[PDB]
RNA sequence: AUAUUGGCGAGAGACCGAUAGCGAACAAGUACAGUGAUGGAAAGAUGAAAAGAACUUUGAAAAGAGAGUGAAAAAGUACGUGAAAUUGUUGAAAGGGAAGGGCAUUUGAUCAGA
RNA sequence: GUCGAAUUUGGGUAUAGGGGCGAAAGACUAAUCGAACCAUCUAGUAGCUGGUUCCUGCCGAAGUUUCCCUCAGGAUAGCAG
RNA sequence: AGAACUGGCGAUGCGGGAUGAACCGAACGUAGAGUUAAGGUGCCGGAAUACACGCUCAUCAGACACCACAAAAGGUGUUAG
RNA sequence: GCCCUGAAAAUGGAUGGCGCUCAAGCGUGUUACCUAUACUCUACCGUCAGGGUUGAUAUGAUGCCCUGACGAGUAGGCAGGCGUGGAGGUCAGUGACGAAGCCUAGACCGUAAGGUCGGGUCGAACGGCCUCUAGUGCAGAUCUUGGUGGUAGUAGCAAAUAUUCAAAUGAGAACUUUGAAGACUGAAGUGGGGAAAGGUUCCACGUCAACAGCAGUUGGACGUGGGUUAGUCGAUCCUAAGA
RNA sequence: GUGAACAGCCUCUAGUUGAUAGAAUAAUGUAGAUAAGGGAAGUCGGCAAAAUAGAUCCGUAACUUCGGGAUAAGGAUUGGC
RNA sequence: AGAACUGGUACGGACAAGGGGAAUCUGACUGUCUAAUUAAAACAUAGCAUUGCGAUGGUCAGAAAGUGAUGUUGACGCAAU
RNA sequence: CUAUCUAGCGAAACCACAGCCAAGGGAACGGGCUUGGCAGAAUCAGCGGGGAAAGAAGACCCUGUUGAGCUUGACUCUAGU
RNA sequence: GCGUUGGAUUGUUCACCCACUAAUAGGGAACGUGAGCUGGGUUUAGACCGUCGUGAGACAGGUUAGUUUUACCCUACUGAU
RNA sequence: UUGGCGGAAAGGCCUUGGGUGCUUGCUGGCGAAUUGCAAUGUCAUUUUGCGUGGGGAUAAAUCAUUUGUAUACGACUUAGA
C-alpha cells in the first residue's frame, strides 16, 4: 500500500556513492569555456584551507531592508602562495575524448614537487627527472619538438603547476601537483606562455580579482563510518524501538526481493569530493603586504592571522585569498578555487564589497582582543611583563 | 617414521615430527604453509620477526572473518596473523629438524624446509553450558605437524 | 505315564559372530541418573614370544632423529586388518554469478589387444 | 507492593493420584497437573502420515457399477496379469 | 461447479507451440542411410534477405490456432467497392 | 480492408530476443529447402509366432537352424537372471612361495544386477559348480547407533569499580610467592563461627598429562601421606504434633 | 564519623584484590548523563525521563463513617563563625 | 531558641529524599492467587442472611470393623451455603 | 562496557544442491527451467529486502465411526442411603 | 519533474472536525514494510456485566489484565581492502 | 639512403640517389625419377627459455617507525640517512 503521508526523500542521489574520494585532492571535472580573444590565464589556482573569521561590510543591494547598512559575514581565508609552473600538457580530442599527448616538463624541478613523486623520499636516491632534465643539454632540441607538436596539436593546453608547501605552516613538506587549463587564444601563444613560465611563479592576483565569483573544489572533512541517522538525515525511531532507534525501519518492500540503491544505508561519511559555487572574493591579499588584516575604515595595521594563529593550521604569510561564507574541505586541506563557468549577473554577483573591518580575535577561544597593543591598552600592566 | 609424500633424497634429508600437540590445526596449518620450501635460516628468522609482530603470517585458507592488515601485503593478501602458539611448536621442530641434520652431517648452510605438513590429531572434548540447561562440546583441534629439511642441490 | 524361560549336572545346533547374540563375551545389573519406585550403558583382537625399543643425539620436558627387537614397527600397549565421511602435503588439471550430467569430437595423460 | 501480625521462615509432623491440598488460578501436588511419577498389560488400536533394500524381459490398468454408521475406508462388478 | 460422446494427460518420452501434464505432429529396443510430419528457412538457428500480386507508416504499428485479451462508436488517413 | 482515436497501474522487459518498413508486417498463390525416438531399406538385441532337424561320429533336441512380425509405460502381475549369510554333494578346487578383506581417472566380459584379472596393502582362511535354506541386497523412513563436516578460527570468553612496580622461583610468569603501591568489601562485610548438605574438599610433601571455557611454576586438580583425643559440648534421656 | 537511622557515603580490625588479557575509540547497541526555544504538539496511553523530596516555622479546602482527608493544597527558612 | 558578623545570596551544597490537584468506574479496607505471559474489578475478609442437627444426631470418612473426623465438641456449638 | 584489531580459547542454530536479476510459463509469487539482461580472483565491517530464512509433524478450521476435562431426567449402570 | 502537511476524538483502516497551505490527489509494491519497531485492537489461558442456556457453557455484544525469540551464513544493499 | 607528409588508435603513406640480386620480355643447355597409384605430407605466426656476439642504464616499493587533514581493520594522508 501506499505511503500513507507524502515527504521528500532522504539525502541526494546525485552525489552517490557516498563513498571516500579516491585522492585528498579534489579533482577539477571542467574548466571555463575558453574564449580565444582574452589573454592567456590559468583558470584555476591550488590553496590550503587555513581557517575562518568574520567580517564587517556595508551592503549594497538596494530594495533589501539591510541596505547601506553593516552586515557581519562569515569569510573563509585560503592560505595561496604563488604556484610554481613546471610543466606543460597537450590535450588531443578524440571521438573517445580528450586525450593527452604530450608533457613537456620544466628543466629544473624543486625537492618540493619532486617529493611528490616519491613514496619514500628520505632514502631515495633522488633520480627522478636527472635524465630528463639531460634533454636541455646544448639547444633543448627536443624540448622544442614536443613543443611543436603541442602547438600542432592539442586543441586543449593546461600547465602543470606545483604549490609552494614548503611556504605553508603545514609539516607536510611534499608540494601539491595538479593540470590548470590555460584559457585565451592562440594554442601556440598558450605553449609560449607555459614554456616562458617554466620554472617560474605565478601569483593569485593574476588569476582572480576582488568581488569575483569563484568556486571552491575539496575533499570535506571525513568522519568514517556513520549510521543512517547522521549520513543521511532519517528520522530517529522511537525510544521504545528494540535492536536500536538510530535506523531506518524499512529498508525496502518484499518486492523487489532486494535492498535498493535508494534506500539510507550506514557507511562512510565526508572526505567526498565537492565543487561549491558562486562564493565571492572578498579580499585577495598579500603576505608583504602588512596591514592585511587592515580595511580603509580600520587603518590598524594588522595581518589577518587571528591572536595566536589560525587554531590548527598556524600564521598566514603568503598571499591569500578571503571567499565569502565557507567551503568544502577543513584546515589544513590542498583546495583548489577555479573560476566561474558562466557569467553570473544578478546583483548578488556584480556587487563591489568593501570590507570595513577583519576580525582578528582569538579563535582560540572567546578572543577579546585584536591586537596584542589593544589587550596591553584594555588590560593595563600585568606582573610577568606590560 | 612413514611421513607424508616426499619426494626429496632422504640422505640428504633430515626429519622431526610431533604429535597430539594441543595447538590450533589451522592456525598451524597457516603457519606450516607460511615457510614450506623456504630456506631453514630465512625460515626460522621469518617466524621470530613473526612472534615480534614485524611480519605476519599469511591465512590462506582458514581465514574467514579474521581481520586484515597491512603485513599480509609481501605476500600478496590482505588478511594475515600472528600466531604465536602454531609458531612457537613450529620453530620448536624446526630446531630439532636442524639438530638432526647436524647428527646426520648435513650441511646447514645448504638446508630447506622441503616438507612440511600438519592435519587434525583427535580431538581433545571439553564441554561448555549454554542457555536453557543445554550442554555443547567445547573441543580442542590439536594438529600432528612432520616436517623435512633437505640440502639443496642439482 | 504328564508339566517345567527357576535351580543343579550334561550333550547338541543348517542359530548369532561384538551396532549381532542375553542389557551384560570385558571388575554388567557394573559405571552413571533419579528423592524414590525404578532406569541403565559404553567397553573384545600388538606380537609366536615383550623380544614393550638398551645406547647415542636435540629438547626444560612431552617427544623427535637415529640405533635396536621382531617375520613384519606398513604390529610401538593412542597397538591385527584398517573402509567411508572429513583432512594435510605433494602432483596434475579446470575455474567471468554454482557444480555435477548426456551425445560427439579436439587436446593432454594413460592402457589393452595384434 | 508490603514491612509488627491473615507477617516471614528453619526443623519435625500429617494429608498421595480420580486421591490430596486449594483466601479458588483448574492453581499446587519434586522443571511433570483440566488427574503426578514409576513398571507392566504393551510390539495397546489406527479406515491416518512416513518409509519399504538387486537387474533385465513380457504384458499392463483404475479413479467407474451396486451395497455399506459409506463420503480419506471396504465389499462387489468392471479394467489387468 | 455438474453431466453426454470421443480423444488424451495421469501412466509418455520424442519433433513443434520460446517457455507449459493435456494443443499440433508423432508414440519410443540399439544403430546407419534416405524421406517427411507439425512447425519453420534475416541473425540468434538448421533451412530462399525466394518468387509473385496487392495492402499498411502507427509520437502506444504489426507479426500465427490452444494462448496468454480488447468493444461500442468514430476518422477527405489510405485502398477497393 | 489495413492504419489511427476510443485504449488508464503500479520493480525494468518482452511478436522468445535482436531487429525488421516495395518487411524480416498483413492477405494470398507457387516452388525450393531444414529436420522427430514417425515412415522406407538394412544390420544387431530381445520377445512372440509358425516351422525344419536323433539317419549316424554329432557331447549343447530345454540343442542347432529356417521364416515372419513385433518392442512406450506408473500402479500392478508374471518370467529369466545377478548378489549375500549358512547347509548336503562335488572340483582328491585356491592358499603363509600369501586366504579373506581393503585401496587402485589400470585391463577384460555382461544390456544390467555383476563377474574376472593386474598392481599396492595384508595376514589365515576361502572359492567355482549341482542342489538346500533364510534374520539375503537400502538413498531416503524429522529412521537407529557411531563417526565426521561446512558454519568457523566464527558467535563469543564485556554484570559484581582495579590494578601497577620490582625481586624470587621456574624452560616458560598478566595470573605463583615475597615486598612496595593503589583500591574494595565498610561490622545487615568480600570479616569470625555454625545448622542442613557434602565427605577429606582440612594440612604437609611431591607435582602439572587431563580439569580450573586465557594462562599457570598455582589450586577445592593429580600422586602420596598426616590429621578429628570429652564424665562436663552434643547425641544418648524426656515428651510435642504425630508414628 | 556524617546522619533519625542496622539508609546511603568514607574509614578501623579482619579479608580480598578473584572474574581471559593487550591495542584502538567506526557504525549500531547496553548502562549512565546533558541540552537553546517550545512544553505532551509525541504516543493507544506522559511509556520513559524530569520535576518534588530531609528538617524547622507558617498555612491547609471539599468531603467525611468525625476516626480522617493531611506531608492536603501552598509558602518561608537552612552554611560558617 | 535568639542575635551579630561573614560569603560570587551560598548552605537537607555529595549522599539521602513525596510531584500535586478536580473528578469518574470499580472493589469497602489490611490480606491472597495463576512458581515460569494475567495481581485484577478475581479470591478471602469482617458484617448480613438462609439451611441441617438435641447425640440411637447433623455433616463427612472407611473394603470392613468391637473403625473413624467435627469431638478435650453441645445450638453464644458444629456442619452446609 | 561491547562491537572492532590482536594473543590464547573456542561452540551453536541451520545445511537436498546451492546462491545476481527482469519477464514468461509453471502447483496460478523461481536460485535453477525459457528468452533476454549480464557476468572477473580472494575478501572486511555493517545491514535487515529476500532465502515464501530458523524455531515446532498448525495450537485456529475440517475430517477420524481417535480421546480427554466438565455438564445434564442422553443411554446403561453404580457406592451410599 | 516536483510537492501533497500540523492537530482534537477513535486501537482503528475508515470517519469527522480545527488549522495552515500552492495543494492538503487517488493508489500499488505478499491488502509493501513485526529476526524494523510498537502491541492500543482482534484472537489462548484470569476476571466482570448484559442476553441466552437446567447446566457445563455460548455470544462479528461490551469491559479489564495478559512473555513480540535467533542472523555470525548466502545473496541484495551500504560503505572498505 | 634523400626529403616530405601522416596524432582519431598517427606506427603508415609518398619520395630521392646509388649499390646489389632476380626477371618468364624473347631464345637456348643441363637437373628432377624410387615420396614407388593418394595420404597437410610439414614452407605460416605466437609467446617464452637458453646460449653466443654487440650496444645501453645503474631504482624503487612494501613492512617496521612516525603524522592525524584519515581511520572499525585494511586503506588514506604525512615525516624520517
Ligand atoms: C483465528 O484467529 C486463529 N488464528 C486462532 C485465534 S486464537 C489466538
Ligand atoms: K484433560
Ligand atoms: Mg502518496
Ligand atoms: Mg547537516
Ligand atoms: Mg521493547
Ligand atoms: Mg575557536
Ligand atoms: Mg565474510
Ligand atoms: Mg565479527
Ligand atoms: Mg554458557
Ligand atoms: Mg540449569
Ligand atoms: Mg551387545
Ligand atoms: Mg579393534
Ligand atoms: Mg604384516
Ligand atoms: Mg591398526
Ligand atoms: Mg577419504
Ligand atoms: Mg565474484
Ligand atoms: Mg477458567
Ligand atoms: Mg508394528
Ligand atoms: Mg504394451
Ligand atoms: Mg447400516
Ligand atoms: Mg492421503
Ligand atoms: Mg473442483
Ligand atoms: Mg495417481
Ligand atoms: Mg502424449
Ligand atoms: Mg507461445
Ligand atoms: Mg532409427
Ligand atoms: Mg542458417
Ligand atoms: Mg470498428
Ligand atoms: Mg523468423
Ligand atoms: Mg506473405
Ligand atoms: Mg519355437
Ligand atoms: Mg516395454
Ligand atoms: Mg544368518
Ligand atoms: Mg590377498
Ligand atoms: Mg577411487
Ligand atoms: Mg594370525
Ligand atoms: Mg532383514
Ligand atoms: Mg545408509
Ligand atoms: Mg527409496
Ligand atoms: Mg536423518
Ligand atoms: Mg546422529
Ligand atoms: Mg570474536
Ligand atoms: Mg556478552
Ligand atoms: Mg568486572
Ligand atoms: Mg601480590
Ligand atoms: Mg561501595
Ligand atoms: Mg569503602
Ligand atoms: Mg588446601
Ligand atoms: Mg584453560
Ligand atoms: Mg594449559
Ligand atoms: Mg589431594
Ligand atoms: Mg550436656
Ligand atoms: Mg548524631
Ligand atoms: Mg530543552
Ligand atoms: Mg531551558
Ligand atoms: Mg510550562
Ligand atoms: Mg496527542
Ligand atoms: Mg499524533
Ligand atoms: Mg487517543
Ligand atoms: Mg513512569
Ligand atoms: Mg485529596
Ligand atoms: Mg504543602
Ligand atoms: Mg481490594
Ligand atoms: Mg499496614
Ligand atoms: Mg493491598
Ligand atoms: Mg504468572
Ligand atoms: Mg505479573
Ligand atoms: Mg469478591
Ligand atoms: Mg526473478
Ligand atoms: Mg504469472
Ligand atoms: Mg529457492
Ligand atoms: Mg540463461
Ligand atoms: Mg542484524
Ligand atoms: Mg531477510
Ligand atoms: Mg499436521
Ligand atoms: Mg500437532
Ligand atoms: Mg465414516
Ligand atoms: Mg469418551
Ligand atoms: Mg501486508
Ligand atoms: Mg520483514
Ligand atoms: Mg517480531
Ligand atoms: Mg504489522
Ligand atoms: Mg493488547
Ligand atoms: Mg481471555
Ligand atoms: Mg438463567
Amino acid at each position: 500500500s501506499h505511503r500513507k503521508y507524502e515527504a521528500p526523500r532522504h539525502g541526494h542521489l546525485g552525489f552517490l556513492p557516498r563513498k571516500r574520494a579516491a585522492s585528498i585532492r579534489a579533482r577539477v571535472k571542467a574548466f571555463p569555456k575558453d574564449d580565444r580573444s582574452k589573454p592567456v590565464a590559468l583558470t584555476s589556482f591550488l590553496g590550503y584551507k587555513a581557517g575562518m573569521t568574520t567580517i564587517v561590510r556595508d551592503l549594497d543591494r538596494p530594495g533589501s531592508k539591510f541596505h547601506k547598512r553593516e552586515v557581519v559575514e562569515a569569510v573563509t581565508v585560503v592560505d595561496t602562495p604563488p604556484v610554481v609552473v613546471v610543466g606543460v600538457v597537450g590535450y588531443v580530442e578524440t571521438p573517445r575524448g580528450l586525450r593527452s599527448l604530450t608533457t613537456v616538463w620544466a628543466e629544473h624541478l624543486s625537492d618540493e614537487v619532486k617529493r611528490r613523486f616519491y613514496k619514500n623520499w628520505y632514502k631515495s636516491k633522488k633520480k627522478a627527472f636527472t635524465k630528463y632534465s639531460a634533454k636541455y643539454a646544448q639547444d633543448g632540441a627536443g624540448i622544442e619538438r614536443e613543443l611543436a607538436r603541442i602547438k600542432k596539436y592539442a586543441s586543449v593546453v593546461r600547465v602543470l603547476v606545483h604549490t609552494q608547501i614548503r611556504k605553508t605552516p603545514l609539516a607536510q613538506k611534499k608540494a601539491h601537483l595538479a593540470e590548470i587549463q590555460l584559457n585565451g587564444g592562440s594554442i601556440s601563444e598558450k605553449v609560449d606562455w607555459a614554456r616562458e613560465h617554466f620554472e617560474k611563479t605565478v601569483a593569485v592576483d593574476s588569476v582572480f580579482e576582488q568581488n569575483e565569483m569563484i568556486d571552491a573544489i575539496a575533499v570535506t572533512k571525513g568522519h568514517g563510518f556513520e549510521g543512517v541517522t547522521h549520513r543521511w538525515g532519517t528520522k530517529k525511531l522511537p525510544r521504545k524501538t528494540h535492536r536500536g532507534l538510530r535506523k531506518v525501519a524499512c529498508i525496502g518492500a518484499w518486492h523487489p526481493a532486494h535492498v535498493m540503491w535508494s534506500v539510507a544505508r550506514a557507511g562512510q561519511r565526508g572526505y567526498h569530493s565537492r565543487t561549491s559555487i558562486n562564493h565571492k572574493i572578498y579580499r585577495v591579499g598579500k603576505g608583504d603586504d602588512e596591514a592585511n588584516g587592515a580595511t580603509s575604515f580600520d587603518r590598524t595595521k594588522k595581518t589577518i592571522t587571528p591572536m595566536g594563529g589560525f587554531v590548527h593550521y598556524g600564521e598566514i604569510k603568503n598571499d591569500f585569498i578571503m571567499v565569502k561564507g565557507c567551503i568544502p574541505g577543513n584546515r589544513k586541506r590542498i583546495v583548489t578555487l577555479r573560476k566561474s563557468l558562466y557569467t553570473n549577473t544578478s546583483r548578488k554577483a556584480l556587487e563591489e564589497v568593501s570590507l570595513k573591518w577583519i576580525d582578528t580575535a582569538s579563535k582560540f577561544g572567546k578572543g577579546r582582543f585584536q591586537t596584542p597593543a589593544e589587550k596591553h591598552a584594555f588590560m593595563g600592566t600585568l606582573k610577568k611583563d606590560l | 617414521a612413514r611421513y607424508g609424500a616426499t619426494s626429496t633424497n632422504p640422505a640428504k634429508s633430515a626429519s622431526a615430527r610431533g604429535s597430539y600437540l594441543r595447538v590450533s590445526f589451522k592456525n598451524t596449518r597457516e603457519t606450516a604453509q607460511a615457510i614450506n620450501g623456504w630456506e631453514l635460516t630465512k625460515a626460522q628468522k621469518y617466524l621470530e620477526q613473526v612472534l615480534d609482530h614485524q611480519r605476519a603470517i599469511p591465512f590462506r585458507r582458514f581465514n574467514s572473518s579474521i581481520g586484515r592488515t597491512a603485513q599480509g601485503k609481501e605476500f600478496g593478501v590482505t588478511k594475515a596473523r600472528w600466531p604465536a602458539k602454531s609458531v612457537k611448536f613450529v620453530q620448536g621442530l624446526l630446531q630439532n629438524a636442524a639438530a638432526n641434520a647436524e647428527a646426520k652431517g648435513l650441511d646447514a648452510t645448504k638446508l630447506y624446509v622441503s616438507h612440511i605438513q600438519v592435519n587434525q590429531a583427535p580431538k581433545q572434548r571439553r564441554r561448555t553450558y549454554r542457555a536453557h540447561g543445554r550442554i555443547n562440546k567445547y573441543e580442542s583441534s590439536p594438529s600432528h605437524i612432520e616436517l623435512v629439511v633437505t640440502e639443496k642441490e642439482e
